[PDB]
RNA sequence: CGAAGGUGUGCUGUGAGGCAUGCUGGAGGUAUCAGAAGUGCGAAUGCUGACAUAAGUAACGAUAAAGCGGGUGAAAAGCCCGCUCGCCGGAAGACCAAGGGUUCCUGUCCAACGUUAAUCGGGGCAGGGUGAGUCGACCCCUAAGGCGAGGCCGAAAGGCGU
RNA sequence: UAAGGUGAUAUGAACCGUUAUAACCGGCGAUUUCCGAAUGGGGAAACCCAGUGUGUUUCGACACACUAUCAUUAACUGAAUCCAUAGGUUAAUGAGGCGAACCGGGGGAACUGAAACAUCUAAGUACCCCGAGGAAAAGAAAUCAACCGAGAUUCCCCCAGUAGCGGCGAGCGAACGGGGAGCAGCCCAGAGCCUGAAUCAGUGUGUGUGUUAGUGGAAGCGUCUGGAAAGGCGCGCGAUACAGGGUGACAGCCCCGUACACAAAAAUGCACAUGCUGUGAGCUCGAUGAGUAGGGCGGGACACGUGGUAUCCUGUCUGAAUAUGGGGGGACCAUCCUCCAAGGCUAAAUACUCCUGACUGACCGAUAGUGAACCAGUACCGUGAGGGAAAGGCGAAAAGAAC
């Protein structure tokens, strides 16, 4: 199911902004970047190792990175999976 | 490291390993979080962490 | 009015597709001439 | 493929020439048909596309003579 | 095989300070060297207000050609040339006037 | 102590031209005699770039329609707020699929883009934003049709098919 | 090999290193996601979904390896049908695909030329397909010559725009012989005797040599103008180096170089020397390539368009002789000369340039020269095959203009 090596290349970063923190403030959930090729059982097992939490449950969701022009030729920012991690009740970090 | 690191046993070269993706999962979630000042550690733990696998894969199929 | 281009991108790539070009002997030599001119992309790919 | 089995004869191509001597592309088809020989030494039937001028050479060389050569060429029969 | 190195006591060539001595602070990758006291500049540095740092009229020590300078001769008072050689199992320089070890 | 080029002048040759020199320019030019040619442009509805003309002329894209007070701002017919007026209402409203690919939302900026001003924008820049056992896809099943081990057929390439 | 470094736009940050694991350069290894021959099955490339076998301080799910097709070989298995053969499974070894030109083969246009056009030309060109190598193909006479003789093949110059061919038109166009580059010959069609004896390929070791990093490399100062000296002037010096580039204006002597003299731990090319697995040398006695040569028919190839037309290839029908024999000597016969078909191999001279290094040009210098000096097969156009640009220069130094 899971291992040391990969649990710990999972988990990349954790993601702030305005709805990172209500969501830590209002569910107790916490935001976070972690690989493309993350499954949502490799984030539960994670949290739960790297961190020393309880997991309620993890939803999921790839963002899509945005292209800027600088004249003809144009720029494309990375892919990357955004992972909403709720706890259960006995919050912590 | 490298001469220092062919020493070691396999059982110990493994354990060795897990400390440092112990450490570069610290060293990435303190930038992350906007923490680490020294810049260059990144870069040693990662180029460290290629020996020790440079240096298990020469003891086991060799 | 309608114009000559109406667009579906199953029938795109069902039709000019890498696939689609790997499949003919004929389409194997369109690659080979994209590739020797140094063609950025062979094919409409993703 | 229109090939003699036995003599290797395939379409060739020519031309067919006029009164008014105008050539137009044609081939040279060979005189193929399938026949069943009797392999004593195999008890068996073999079926060969063969030339008529094939099987003229398999009544002179002998059919067991004309079969080793095929399996020499790897070509089954 | 660097004539020139870093902290060395050279002596202007050519150019406005033509005769100049100098420590060789720093040696670039361009074929240049930053000399202590030679070819210096009155920049006009722009303000950064992220330092809320002013803007000011600053003197520095401008790259000069690796080529206009010498090795200073301390011994002859003179330019030199340098020339290599192997004393021991490890290469030298020396002075082509000289012939004498730096 | 000023080369080529550029631009005035003077002298000179029948002419194509030549020489000298002022200004500009700022590192190159080349006598003489030979040698070699991508060797001379006004036209080819010639090719490329630049700039004229018509002319500050025609237009500013549905004849549903605007008015005022307040605001922001360098600046307001157009942006924001308010009160009126008018138009669509089997649509000019709401929702999907196809197609698009960030245009969505916040801050900020106005060159260019917007047929006008623009403080506004689907524009510039930065940041944020898409969370599924049960909605869709993937998945199981087949249609038309495609591909197709062997196979049948065909100079080669291939065609057809279990 | 080193005192400086962590590719560029591109600073800054945090750091690394200075006498030897900083960096950089070269040899050999390690790693090498996914797509792509793509190979477990599918597929709208970069994705979806399996089977079997393993692993689980958790032995769920995930991780890891294997599983395509064909060809040869081997083992087991196995019908109609008793044997057998087909078929079936597994394993081993090989192939697949990409790619400049040259090369050998299979197909094979037309526009045009003939001042029209059909024979003819273009042209076995263009193009499609197949295959292969450092070259390929060819190749040791059933070849020429001419009563003298020569002696494989490839290639060069002549012979000659001759002889010829030809709606005898347009056109096409040899050979004999001569001068050269190069030179090389062999085996099987079978048995014995002697036995591994000549050759060649695979491969270990060694030397020589070449490639892939490198090391050393001479000799200048004063003065003048000038922002600056390499320029003027004066006097020295090196030169087996005065090729070339850079440096604040034009440098033999400031720098990098250049002549010259050297260098490899490792990988590898080529030679010899040597070992080894495999191949077989010499001699005697034999043997001497048949649906073949020839012929009718239809075509094709020969410079030779059926002609008076030899010679070659074969779609079709046919068909010998066997060294007291047979092929050729341009219809055919005789004589004479010459050669030995129906089996195979073989270096050199010859063709080429995607690519690596060195050097060179009465070649271009930004509308030129590559389409592209510049992030160009890009931007943009098109459903797609495909089409396809524009665009270089501040200054010696950014001192890129504080206030
Ligand atoms: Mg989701
Ligand atoms: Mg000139
Ligand atoms: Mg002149
Ligand atoms: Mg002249
Ligand atoms: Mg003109
Ligand atoms: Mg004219
Ligand atoms: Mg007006
Ligand atoms: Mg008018
Ligand atoms: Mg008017
Ligand atoms: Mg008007
Ligand atoms: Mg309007
Ligand atoms: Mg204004
Ligand atoms: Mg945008
Ligand atoms: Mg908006
Ligand atoms: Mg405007
Ligand atoms: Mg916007
Ligand atoms: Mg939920
Ligand atoms: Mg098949
Ligand atoms: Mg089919
Ligand atoms: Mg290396
Ligand atoms: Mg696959
Ligand atoms: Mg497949
Ligand atoms: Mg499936
Ligand atoms: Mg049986
Ligand atoms: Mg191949
Ligand atoms: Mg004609
Ligand atoms: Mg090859
Ligand atoms: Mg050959
Ligand atoms: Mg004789
Ligand atoms: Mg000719
Ligand atoms: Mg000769
Ligand atoms: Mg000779
Ligand atoms: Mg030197
Ligand atoms: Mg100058
Ligand atoms: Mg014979
Ligand atoms: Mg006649
Ligand atoms: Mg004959
Ligand atoms: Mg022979
Ligand atoms: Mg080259
Ligand atoms: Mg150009
Ligand atoms: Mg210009």
């Amino acid at each position: 199911m899971i291992r040391e090596e990969r649990l710990l290349k999972v988990l990349r970063a954790p993601h702030v902004s305005e709805k990172a923190s209500t969501a830590m403030e209002k569910s107790n959930t916490i935001v976070l970047k972690v690989a493309k090729d993350a499954t949502k059982a490799e984030i539960k097992a994670a949290v739960q190792k790297l961190f020393e939490v309880e997991v309620e449950v993890v939803n999921t969701l790839v963002v899509k990175g945005k292209v800027k022009r600088h004249g003809q030729r144009i720029g494309r920012r990375s892919d990357w999976k955004k992972a909403y991690v709720t706890l259960k009740e006995g919050q912590n970090l | 490291k490298a001469k220092e690191l062919r020493e070691k046993s396999v059982e110990e070269l493994n354990t060795e390993l897990l400390n440092l993706l112990r450490e570069q999962f610290n060293l990435r979630m303190q930038a992350a979080s906007g923490q680490l000042q020294q810049s260059h550690l990144l870069k040693q733990v990662r180029r460290d962490v290629a020996r020790v696998k440079t240096l298990l894969n020469e003891k086991a199929g060799a | 009015m309608k114009r000559t281009f109406q667009p579906s991108v199953l029938k795109r790539n069902r039709s000019h597709g890498f696939r689609a070009r790997m499949a003919t002997k004929n389409g194997r030599q369109v690659l080979a001439r994209r590739r020797a001119k140094g063609r950025a992309r062979l094919t409409v790919s993703k | 493929s229109r090939v003699c089995q036995v003599t290797g004869k395939r379409p060739v191509t020519g031309n067919n020439r006029s009164h008014a001597l105008n050539a137009t592309k044609r081939r040279f088809l060979p005189n193929l048909h399938s026949h069943r020989f009797w392999v004593e030494s195999e008890k068996r039937f073999v079926t060969l596309r063969v030339s008529a001028k094939g099987m003229r050479v398999i009544d002179k060389k002998g059919i067991d003579t004309v079969l080793a050569e095929l399996r020499a060429r790897g070509e089954k029969y | 095989a660097a004539k020139i190195r870093r902290d060395d006591e050279v002596i202007v060539l050519t150019g406005k300070d033509k005769g100049k001595r100098g420590k060789v602070k720093n040696v670039l990758s361009s074929g240049k060297v930053i000399v202590e006291g030679i070819n210096l500049v009155k920049k006009h540095q722009k303000p950064v207000p992220a330092l809320n740092q002013p803007g000011g009229i600053v003197e520095k020590e401008a790259a000069i050609q690796v080529s206009n300078v010498a090795i200073f001769n301390a011994a002859t008072g003179k330019a030199d040339r340098v020339g290599f050689r192997f004393e021991d199992g490890k290469k030298v320089r020396f002075f082509k006037s000289n012939s004498e070890t730096i």
